[PDB]
RNA sequence: AGCUGCUCCCUAGCAUGCUACUACCG
RNA sequence: GCGGUAGUAGCAUGCUAGGGAGCAG
């Protein structure tokens, strides 16, 4: 504070105060401009000391409000972020096969184990050695859960193209061995 | 949060007792809620005393709390007033500029739109007051138009006449063709899916959106929407161009469209094109000439309504190939010749209520006299083409206003294009016509017709006119002439041929009361787009400004490729176009 | 964080607002920020106040408030001033000496690098601070050749002819031979790989890379590149050797290299050549003759475009068995006749665009009228061999400037070596040419060529003169010669054995419309080192300095074996040199 | 890239408390 | 001379908060 009503009271009455000691007229005039001058910082102490917590409170309250609003963005944002995933998730199951299961029960409600195995388009096999290989993805087609599938496309643990005439029991020792098969169902 | 409007600064605050909530800074909110009477603003909380069941809602006698905001009686020892300085407490309050003219905004929040002033300033404002005044008028619409009664049905009567009954409290408003009904039919859980009919007095008779049964205690409301803010203004700055832009010129010239060819290079060097065009010269055809203009440019199609996209389409099956073409419909009655849900193709018609957001080169608007700043600047907001077509005039009716009962809007303040034809210049007219013959020309011209246009074919002299007074007792809000349907009646037997004709009345009780001595068909110029027939009757009713006024008679008798019959009882515009007379029996 | 430049102490701080942000310590930081306009620093955080919104960028405003840099309103109750006793808080505020004169600095970081005080600076400063400068230059070409238009090809006219279209806001560059084009075409996913072009008014003609089809809607843009900071100076501390020191003489003397012999001594024993060579005086001739000076030896070419490589090895098919040498070129169209991609080997040929880092013997430099303080220093920057040649002359064109308005570089002031030969003086030149007659020798040595240099065989009396002054109307940045292209027409068809020439002009739209006439090859003096032709034709074209000055002729008088013509406008020049001079038709 | 418990160091805030100095009053 | 209240400076205990780090199951 510079320019608080306190301020003009305090400094004229010093002003006129020590004006009067360079005058130095009595002794009741030490005394009387001393009370005067303890009265008027007893103003400048209120109006100067205890005005400054106002400030200090209104700072708080801004603070706090910003980060209110920080916080109720982030919100709307993420909000945004789970609905446009479940919309594009939904965009792959609605098929005619799921309809189908799904009026084939009794109340509509069937295990979860079981939507994958009788309604996914395309399957994926790993394979960790040659005789696993042998005993299951032999060939171009091959049998499993019901089903027929036919392959396309064959990668190792480094995902690079692997072609069906090099998985043999002399070249094995020569490849990264996971091997990753995609298999697709047929009709 | 973010910036305010009349302002373009960051700031936090609401109007909370106006209408729309828009954001102000600082200086502006304190000058629109000291210069008015909105006194409730909105921070990232309200500004509301919390103690309990407190009623305080003002802004300038709650104070501070401490972490809350308190009231006087309530206050804690020491506060800090909320509404100082000529601010009022809230983020940014530093980088705030203000404003000191508030009058235009002050006066927007505080009207009720029911008269002319009301649109001068939605007008002469800035573009996004403008904005802003387009939402404000769709929310008084909106409010105003489910305070009405409800329709609640309990007879049978017959098909297409029925009894209604409303409730305590509300009236009925208008039973008029442009406020559409919605019903919704009752069953134990719910009441939903009866569809947008129109009633008006029988008995009541009921113009209905499909055959089913009529049941028992289904209501018809006029069910409100959940109208949304805007984003783009009415109209880009424009721009002329330095070249064909693009676009590239054909190589062939056509016969349908020989009569526009000067038309082609004027706009293909700017985005606009602001039509004074009548109605019925040319004004759909073009569409179509254009449109092969560049078969490969994208040409947008808006709609007034789906009669206007379907008089864009009733001659698309002829000059335009299906092979990609589509118009939206969102999920009734009308025309869909074309592939639905498609959006990004060749060509794809749309009314503005349903359009999809894309990028396409041409936009062929439909008649600009409906359209308000709301409806013309949503295409451009959702698709932002860059060059338009502005096809459409003001020469004809615009869509009606609800409680338009002081002076009538003028003929130049519809919306933002319309008003830069004589405050700037129109560019594109065909210099035909396709109907008319001399009698609805030359004389016409004479009004906002510019004296610019010529017939199509000579004269006919068949145009009929007569010398009388009317005599009238209205209903709610219609009016029905005995005496003057009586004289017409005289005109119309005793000219055998006649009868091909329509008789109009703004008040379509006439044209309902007609049907019981002559049944010709019903029709009014409320929708008298698309209605393009030989013979044609109207008649004036009420001599007041409701139809006697320019664009309420310019709308009527531009129809006719021979003659229509005019009955008037004023002498303004008796005085102002003259056809054959003859004398009263 | 490290040392700073003018001052070599240890610094955290950057002018964030000055071009390079170069490193700077607290009063050194202090004086550049206070007598100029940057006034924002950089720390390892930024100096800026972190209030929510805030504006503030200034430095001497901001306060310290506990963790972080505020602003004054925003500053906390007690703080302490960042920019106070004439230092800016940051690290290492005690072992900073600063200095005095930063008039230096400060011009070179306020300059435009317009005129020619700017290059006075330039060069005549502290030698990092010419490597700044350098840098300075670089980084303001960059930013403002991405400033200009887009190349939106939209027609297909012919093949090398097609039509320009550019955007709004920026204007379209002069369509020169100088600075080349870049172009990529259009696919649904990215655009990508189409070249670098030049372009110029047809109709737009176009200098194509490679024969491809010319798609539509392909843009073509003058890209820019990442430049980086340089590391060495422009040359080391020079020195001359006690010994023939990593060297040893050959044994045999060489034919075609017999008149160099005095050339060897001279630089074996130092660093580099200051060469004073005119175009054609056996330039290149010592580049393979100095090379067999001892073939153990490892000898790095440099060149100044891809064409300077070429004349470097347009005669290393012969003399050069390829053992092991090889070229440089980096993921276009240009000669490729040694090895790619081999770095490390007996003779490398390059261009200092994608030079490797490695260490030799001899280093053969490219014409250096071309180099500037940056490329010059570059070689030295990644391959730091200990004694070079410098073959090249101020005596021609130098790279050009783009926006050299005001008065023109000085021809001693192209680089840092340049200026030596005029201030210490030259070492290196052979007494004998290759392909003056005395026309070309005597009066041109009152030039710039010191009074130095003979004929190579005597006089042919062919070389043409005229007399006239010459009318022009001028393009954005081209000027052709209606009248004075009309004159050389009465010249060339009245003398049927004139046309093995090749007129050129510096404004080669000249050459563009003087071979509808005539269909004589078009070439500029831009690129004038390479063409060595026995007839050739010039002009003055307008009679200002951007062709009047010493460097703009002398690049095209001395071509011939025989005769050249010289159509002159001027006075100047025309009192300087003297040839024949005849009847004007 | 997890759930807990314990410990060390630095900063800021508030309350409380201690102690010292100035002013008013009794 | 003492007591109280209002001020200014230093010290002490704990309580919340923010950041870095270590151990164990
Ligand atoms: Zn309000
Ligand atoms: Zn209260
Ligand atoms: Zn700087
Ligand atoms: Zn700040």
């Amino acid at each position: 504070f510079s320019s608080l009503p306190s301020y003009a009271a305090f400094a004229t009455a010093q002003e006129a105060y020590e004006q009067a000691v360079a005058n130095g007229d009595s002794e009741v005039v030490l005394k009387k401009l001393k009370k005067s001058l303890n009265v008027a910082k007893s103003e400048f102490d209120r109006d100067a000391a205890m005005q400054r917590k106002l400030e200090k409170m209104a700072d708080q309250a801004m603070t706090q409000m910003y980060k209110q609003a920080r916080s109720e963005d982030k919100r709307a944002k993420v909000t945004s972020a789970m609905q446009t995933m479940l919309f594009t998730m939904l965009r792959k199951l609605d098929n005619d096969a799921l309809n189908n299961i799904i009026n084939n029960a009794r109340d509509g409600c069937v295990p979860l184990n079981i939507i994958p195995l009788t309604t996914a388009a395309k399957l994926m096999v790993v394979i960790p050695d040659y005789n696993t290989y042998k005993n299951t993805c032999d060939g171009t087609t091959f049998t499993y859960a019901s089903a027929l599938w036919e392959i396309q496309q064959v990668v190792d643990a480094d995902s690079k193209i692997v072609q069906l005439s090099e998985i043999s029991m002399d070249n094995s020792p020569n490849l990264a061995w996971p091997l990753i098969v995609t298999a697709l169902r047929a009709n | 949060v973010g910036a305010c409007v009349l302002c373009n600064s960051q700031t936090s605050l609401r109007c909370g007792a106006c209408i729309r909530r828009p954001f102000l800074c600082c200086k502006c909110c304190y000058d629109h809620v000291i210069s008015t009477s909105h006194k409730l603003v909105l921070s990232v909380n309200p500004y509301v005393c919390n103690a309990p069941g407190c009623d305080v809602t003002d802004v300038t006698q709650l104070y501070l709390g401490g972490m809350s905001y308190y009231c006087k009686s309530h206050k804690p020892p020491i506060s800090f007033p909320l509404c100082a300085n000529g601010q009022v407490f809230g983020l940014y309050k530093n980088t705030c500029v203000g404003s000191d003219n508030v009058t235009d905004f002050n006066a927007i929040a505080t009207c009720d739109w029911t008269n002319a002033g009301d649109y001068i300033l939605a007008n002469t404002c800035t573009e996004r007051l403008k904005l802003f005044a387009a939402e404000t008028l769709k929310a008084t619409e909106e409010t105003f138009k489910l305070s009405y009664g409800i329709a609640t049905v309990r007879e049978v009567l017959s098909d297409r006449e029925l009894h209604l009954s409303w409730e305590v409290g509300k009236p009925r408003p208008p039973l008029n063709r442009n406020y559409v009904f919605t019903g919704y039919r009752v069953t134990k859980n719910s009441k939903v899916q009866i569809g947008e009919y129109t009633f008006e007095k029988g008995a009541v008779v009921y113009r209905g959106t499909t055959t089913y049964k009529l049941n028992v205690g289904d209501y018809f409301v006029l069910t409100s929407h959940t109208v949304m803010p805007l984003s783009a203004p009415t109209l880009v700055p424009q721009e002329h161009y330095v070249r064909i832009t693009g676009l590239y010129p054909t190589l062939n010239i056509s016969d349908e469209f020989s009569s526009n060819v000067a038309n082609y290079q004027k706009v293909g060097m700017q985005k606009y094109s602001t039509l004074q065009g009548p109605p019925g010269t040319g004004k759909s055809h073009f569409a179509i000439g254009l449109a092969l203009y560049y078969p490969s440019a994208r040409i947008v199609y808006t709609a007034c309504s789906h009669a206007a996209v379907d008089a864009l389409c009733e001659k698309a099956l002829k000059y335009l190939p299906i092979d990609k073409c589509s118009r939206i419909i969102p999920a009734v009655e009308c025309f869909d010749k074309f592939k639905v849900n498609s959006t990004l193709e060749q060509y794809v018609f749309c009314t503005v209520n349903a359009l999809p957001e894309t990028t396409a080169d041409i936009v062929v608007f439909d008649e600009i006299s409906m359209a308000t700043n709301y409806d013309l600047s949503v295409v451009n907001a959702r698709l932002r083409a860059k060059h338009y077509v502005y096809i459409g005039d003001p020469a004809q009716l615009p869509a009606p206003r609800t409680l338009l009962t002081k002076g009538t809007l003028e003929p130049e303040y519809f919306n933002s294009v319309c008003r830069l034809m004589k405050t700037i210049g129109p560019d594109m007219f065909l210099g035909t016509c396709r109907r008319c013959p001399a009698e609805i020309v030359d004389t016409v011209s004479a009004l906002v017709y510019d004296n610019k246009l010529k017939a199509h074919k000579d004269k006919s002299a068949q145009c009929f006119k007569m010398f009388y007074k009317g005599v009238i007792t209205h209903d709610v809000s219609s009016a029905i002439n005995r005496p003057q349907i009586g004289v017409v009646r005289e005109f119309l037997t005793r000219n055998p041929a006649w009868r091909k004709a329509v008789f109009i009345s703004p008040y379509n009780s006439q044209n309902a009361v007609a049907s019981k001595i002559l049944g010709l068909p019903t029709q009014t110029v409320d929708s008298s787009q698309g209605s393009e027939y030989d013979y044609v009757i109207f008649t004036q009713t009420t001599e007041t400004a409701h139809s006697c006024n320019v664009n309420r008679f310019n709308v009527a008798i531009t129809r006719a490729k021979v003659g229509i019959l005019c009955i008037m009882s004023d002498r303004d515009l008796y005085d102002k176009l003259q056809f054959t007379s003859l004398e009263i029996p």
